[PDB]
């Protein structure tokens, strides 16, 4: 099975540095051209750098010249990207791209990507607050409820309901970065109108960059 | 009393792919070939023209040590007058081959969990290789009417294919390290006698 | 010179089974070095067309592309449900492999007004120095909706902040959440909190209200 695993991302203070690594497996990595492609959150695709299978033909985006440098190991089947003098402009998911042989830019196979976030804010876990259903909602149509996930800096959060057993009607909204520099997010679910006192709904909020697992019961007042 | 550097060839940490088979020259040294067969550590040890025993009582000008990795069910192709993907497109021996072909199982070294894809062989080629021909060209193979323009696609194949050795493969599908000794007797006073 | 690839249109709303054509214009001649990608949310892109007419591996026949020089067209003869995504065009005639800024193909649908819910701040959050008020717009088709908060029937601007989901794979609707965040001191300075919602599916802007003390 052809695989591409990027790693080494995470938070960096503006002006710092990172190194990303790509683990190839399932194909002759030594015969392929390799590339890095970023995508800022909610924005388009931008090509970062290119490397030949031999490794001497090297190109970069004009905005990252002198700061970024690409390398590859045809023996250990690994692609690297050294990032220096990072800016908040570099905040994006960095994909490891695999090019059709000797097109140099038609990317066959992509990694899942790793999220690089450059910002001076410190890692903070999320506060989890419920969104109780409306008192005297309705008899049989629908009632809405959820949690509100607020004030966590590193962007990825995992919000599930009842340990993955409640999926229908769930709307985990995209986060919004506030004036503080902290992310805020809501997750809501629509459930039968007369099933609130009988059935119990509970959040499962996860924040990997903080080893946080906050569950919260959500029932009427 | 300069001894021929067979340890560099047989005990190399890394072996070359068969399409890019490595060649080493043995000159101006003493090769006691008898330690090779009278070790019983190999699975294939055939010599053609010359005889493997009382083989270190002869003098040659130069000895060529070709090494590569193929799978188990392609070892028989490393022999005079053989056909197949390895013999036709990767490594070809002359009909009048005088020399020894040496192979041993290397599943412990060249196989990896999830597949070792570093070893390659040439899958597509227009014509058979000449004896002792090295083709390292990685040009896109055109198998159709449309030109490839250097991009793999429909009827346009990358010529090299990966073995993908796994430790749980069948014996014929398992990797084998092969050393081919070519005894060339040029006009110059023979430099590899090896008492 | 940065070869600028400008795509057309910005957005495209079509029903399944309809024919779709997308544009990508280059600032200068790229000859034939142009390909098309497809990207679904939360996923890496997927190569579909390359060299402006050749299809990638596993790409169905309904996808096609043509064009040369500075103008190129991607064609979907009949849209299947899984062909609705964002499409980017990329050139390899000049480093850097610049991309277009995306053409997003959403599902055309019938009109549906949303279900509106307002959520008062939790007591636990008021033990902190902040108060968040959440308005929910649920399952409406036209992505264009207007949300105005009202505190003692005097709307604000600046303290709300919106967020819109992707087109739900099932009912092809969008859901919006607007969050009015206030300090606890200012929250316990006013009385009635309401959320006015304007929409195509609404023949009158619907408001949902609550009072501070239940
Ligand atoms: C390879 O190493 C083994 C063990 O060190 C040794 O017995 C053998 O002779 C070596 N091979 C050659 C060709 O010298």
């Amino acid at each position: 099975e052809v695989q591409l695993v990027e790693s080494g991302g995470g938070l960096v203070q503006p002006g710092g540095s990172l190194r990303l690594s790509c683990a190839a497996s399932g194909f002759a990595f030594s015969t392929y051209e390799m590339n890095w492609v970023r995508q800022a959150p909610g924005k388009g695709l931008e090509w970062v750098s290119y490397i030949h299978n031999s490794g001497n033909p090297v190109y970069y985006a004009d905005s990252v010249k002198g700061r970024f440098t690409i390398s590859r190991d045809n023996a250990e089947n690994s692609l690297y990207l050294q990032m220096n003098s990072l800016r908040a402009e570099d905040t994006a998911i960095y994909y490891c791209a695999r090019a059709l042989r000797y097109s140099t830019s038609w990317y066959d196979y992509w990694g899942q990507g790793t999220l690089v976030t450059v910002s001076s804010a410190s890692t903070k876990g999320p506060s989890v607050f419920p969104l109780a259903p409306s008192s005297k909602s309705t008899s049989g149509g629908t009632a809405a409820l959820g949690c509100l996930v607020k004030d966590y800096f590193p962007e990825p959060v995992t919000v599930s309901w009842n340990s993955g057993a409640l999926t229908s009607g769930v709307h985990t909204f995209p986060a919004v970065l506030q004036s503080s520099g902290l992310y805020s997010l809501s997750s809501v679910v629509t459930v039968p109108s007369s099933s609130l006192g009988t059935q119990t709904y509970i959040c499962n909020v996860n924040h990997k960059p903080s080893n946080t697992k906050v569950d919260k019961k959500v029932e009427p007042k | 009393t300069n001894l021929c550097p067979f340890g560099e060839v047989f005990n190399a940490t890394r072996f070359a792919s068969v399409y890019a088979w490595n060649r080493k020259r043995i000159s101006n040294c003493v090769a006691d070939y008898s330690v090779l067969y009278n070790s019983a550590s190999f699975s294939t040890f055939k010599c053609y023209g010359v005889s493997p025993t009382k083989l270190n009582d002869l003098c040659f000008t130069n000895v060529y040590a070709d090494s590569f990795v193929i799978r188990g069910d392609e070892v028989r192709q490393i022999a005079p007058g053989q056909t197949g993907k390895i013999a036709d497109y990767n490594y070809k021996l002359p009909d009048d081959f005088t020399g020894c072909v040496i192979a041993w199982n290397s599943n412990n070294l060249d196989s990896k969990v999830g597949g070792n894809y570093n070893y390659l062989y040439r899958l597509f080629r227009k014509s058979n290789l000449k004896p002792f021909e090295r083709d390292i060209s990685t040009e896109i193979y055109q198998a159709g009417s449309t030109p490839c323009n250097g991009v793999e696609g429909f009827n346009c194949y990358f010529p090299l294919q990966s073995y993908g050795f796994q430790p749980t493969n069948g014996v014929g599908y398992q990797p084998y390290r092969v050393v081919v000794l070519s005894f060339e007797l040029l006009h110059a006073p023979a430099t590899v006698c090896g008492p | 010179s940065e070869i600028v690839l400008t795509q057309s249109p910005v957005s495209l709303s079509l029903s399944p089974g309809e024919r779709a054509t997308l544009s990508c214009r280059a600032s200068q001649s790229v000859s034939s070095y142009l390909a098309w990608y497809q990207q679904k949310p939360g996923q890496a892109p997927r190569l579909f067309i390359y060299d402006a007419s050749k299809r990638a591996t596993g790409i169905p026949a309904r996808f096609s592309g043509s064009g040369s020089g500075t103008d190129f067209t991607l064609t979907i003869s009949s849209l299947e449900p899984e062909d609705f995504a964002v499409y980017y065009c990329q050139q390899r005639s000049n480093w850097p492999r610049t991309f277009g800024q995306g053409t997003k193909v959403e599902i055309k649908r019938t009109v549906a007004a949303p279900s509106v819910f307002i959520f008062p701040p939790s007591d636990e959050q008021l033990k902190s120095g902040t108060a968040s008020v959440v308005c929910l717009l649920n399952n409406f088709y036209p992505r264009e909706a207007k949300v105005q908060w009202k505190v003692d029937n005097a709307l604000q601007s600046g303290n709300s902040q919106e967020s819109v989901t992707e087109q739900d794979s099932k009912d092809s609707t969008y859901s919006l959440s607007s969050t009015l965040t206030l300090s606890k001191a200012d929250y316990e300075k006013h009385k009635v909190y309401a959320c006015e919602v304007t929409h195509q599916g609404l023949s009158s802007p619907v408001t949902k209200s609550f009072n501070r003390g239940e």
